[PDB]
């Protein structure tokens, strides 16, 4: 086992508690994962290569969400201590996603019958679904003669950019319409909120926010007191950068250690749908945990006076939780810039 | 996932159609206005 899967394991060792939460946890389960020892093994695979097209989930989330769906899951996952290790698996994971060797999953290649190469067409038709027509090589920039479509690491590739924003994702209104606010990410509809508030515990009202929570108690937490959220979701398929949603200043970029695999506890046992038309309940729980997860808070001064001061909150989700902003504090960009991008790690 | 806030103060209101989950965002398109 590599070191950091070492540490991992001696850590849910090292306290009765936890030790007792990892025991727990699997009760009943009859397949791999069945105890913590094989889910250390099964990490061991997992951080050494990159991940493929076809499971509803990315690999870490697949193996977690039966342990995440008990109370002792959820106890376990909520403790910072534990929480430090998972950061520091996953940042080792994306290390090798960085790597030229990750690139091997670039490929058309079925890998059996459920998986395939992210340059199959099955998984090349998936990702420009909302494309309008156009293909894969059209819409992001790449070399679709070149191996591995020009991408040199699985992270690349995750993280490939636009060919022509100004065909396929247009500002809508132009740069100079201040007026207007942009979606910052590719992503689905999944919850708005009008005159949102501050709560001292995040027990049995699940999928509220609480703007203290969110916020991580920053100084500018009350000027959104009565304000509203929008929030959206982004497909494991997904453009995964961060793009500015209005003319403006970066106030203040604050990074927020947090949980990586804790559902709404009203949710633990609802059943995990053995289909994708349904969600599970992690899939369920996005409100809730955009107060706990590891995560990127983003305070914007827009140019226009009338839109003001404006938070961004980028939201980590299982092993996709590392926030990355390519933008500094007291820069200025446009409707529609780079802000930063989504990468596999912690 | 992402979250975009708007005080109360903000003359910009979202767009209705995103109150329903699941409605399709494509980035760069319009989800508040004045």
């Amino acid at each position: 086992l590599m070191q950091p899967i070492q540490e991992f394991k001696a850590f849910i060792e090292s306290d009765p508690v936890v030790h007792q939460e990892f025991i727990d946890m699997f009760e009943g389960i009859q397949d791999s994962p069945r105890n913590y020892q094989e889910l250390c093994n099964m990490f061991n695979d997992i951080f050494r290569k990159a991940p493929v097209y076809g499971d509803l989930g990315p690999p870490v989330y697949m193996i977690m969400a039966k342990l995440m769906n008990t109370r002792a899951g959820f106890s376990a996952f909520t403790r910072q201590r534990l929480n430090l290790h998972f950061k520091k698996l996953f940042d080792t994971w994306g290390l090798f996603l960085s790597s030229k060797d990750s690139r091997n999953v670039l490929v058309a290649d079925q890998f059996d019958d459920r998986h395939c190469g992210w340059l199959n067409e099955r998984a090349l038709s998936a990702m420009v679904k909302h494309y309008n027509g156009r293909a894969f090589d059209e819409v992001f920039l790449c070399d679709k003669n070149a191996p591995y479509y020009g991408f040199n690491s699985y992270d690349d590739f995750f993280n490939r950019r636009f060919r022509n924003r100004d065909i396929d994702r247009p500002v809508v209104g132009g740069v100079n319409n201040t007026t207007l606010i942009s979606a910052a990410c590719e992503s689905l509809s999944y919850n708005v909120s009008y005159d949102v508030q501050s709560l001292d515990t995040l027990v049995f009202k699940g999928e509220t926010y609480s703007l203290k929570h969110l916020l991580n108690n920053d100084p500018f937490t009350p000027q959104f007191e009565h304000g509203s959220i929008l929030q959206g979701f982004l497909n494991v398929t997904a453009y995964h950068r961060w793009h500015a949603p209005v003319n403006g200043t970066i106030v203040k970029i604050i990074n927020v250690p947090g949980t990586y695999f804790a559902q709404a506890p009203s949710t633990i046992g609802d059943p995990i749908p053995d289909n994708d038309y349904d969600p599970p309940p992690y899939l369920k729980s996005l409100v809730y945990f955009s107060n706990i997860a590891a995560r990127q808070i983003m305070f914007i001064e827009a140019d226009n006076k009338e839109i003001g001061l404006i938070f961004l909150v980028f939201i980590g989700m299982t092993e996709i939780s590392t926030c990355e902003a390519t933008v500094s504090e007291g820069q200025h960009v446009n409707r529609g810039d780079d802000l930063g991008m989504f990468h596999f790690g912690g | 996932s992402f979250a975009l806030g708007l005080r109360k103060d903000c003359r910009a209101e979202i767009v209705e159609k995103f109150t329903e989950p699941g409605t399709v965002i494509r980035i760069n398109e319009v989800v508040a206005a004045l």
